[PDB]
């Protein structure tokens, strides 16, 4: 079925809060119809299928997320299901045109290695960039704390998008690093391929 | 350490048992 927006995370010193928008039954029904008439807000949508849930981050008018979560699915939308605009499997990256009410981040251009990861619980945590697509979590947390956060954003100090969260690098259930899809992969995708 | 993927169950706040 379609990917469905089931809530959102709204970003503010970077802070975040979350709001629910859909229940489980409506999530299921909307998945089958592909028709979502709800108002959209915020930079980050909580999204779900009938089987799994994760995050999507809007950067420059596109809502991006992970292929391992969204596969090839449409996004439920006010005029019916929205076909993916970009589908990059090797990069594990898909995007739909942002629903109109959604608020876009703009890509980071400052090059800071001081990042923040916004989690599915709307907690904002410090990450130090170590390369194109990895950052260490400066305060290691159980991997459970990061469950549901796939597709959420990494931000620089100025609140611009650095990337989207892909997987945790863990030893013994403790997340010490994250793996992320760089914002450069999004621009390479929009070129491009 | 190993890569761990982080999908959760269906819905805004997925039910765990
Ligand atoms: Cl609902
Ligand atoms: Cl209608
Ligand atoms: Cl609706
Ligand atoms: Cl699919
Ligand atoms: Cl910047
Ligand atoms: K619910
Ligand atoms: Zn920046």
């Amino acid at each position: 079925g379609s990917v469905v927006i089931v809530g959102r995370i709204i970003l503010s010193p970077i802070t975040a809060y979350s709001q629910q928008t859909r229940g489980l039954l409506g999530c299921i029904i909307t998945s089958l119809t592909g028709r979502d008439r709800n108002q959209v807000e915020g930079e980050v949508q909580v999204v779900s299928t009938a089987t799994q849930s994760f995050l999507a981050t809007c950067v420059n008018g596109v809502c991006w997320t992970v292929y391992h979560g969204a596969g090839s699915k449409t996004l439920a939308g006010p005029k019916g299901p929205i076909t993916q605009m970009y589908t990059n499997v090797d990069q594990d990256l898909v995007g739909w045109q942002a629903p109109p009410g959604a608020r876009s981040l703009t890509p980071c251009t400052c090059g800071s290695s001081d990042l923040y990861l916004v989690t599915r619980h709307a907690d904002v945590i410090p990450v130090r960039r170590r390369g194109d697509s990895r950052g260490s979590l400066l305060s290691p947390r159980p991997v459970s704390y990061l469950k549901g956060s796939s597709g959420g954003p990494l931000l620089c100090p100025s609140g611009h998008a650095v990337g989207i969260f892909r997987a945790a690098v863990c030893t013994r259930g403790v997340a010490k690093a994250v793996d992320f899809v760089p914002v450069e992969s999004m621009e390479t995708t929009m070129r491009g391929s | 350490g190993r890569l761990v993927y982080l999908l959760d169950g269906p819905g805004y706040d997925p039910i765990h048992c």
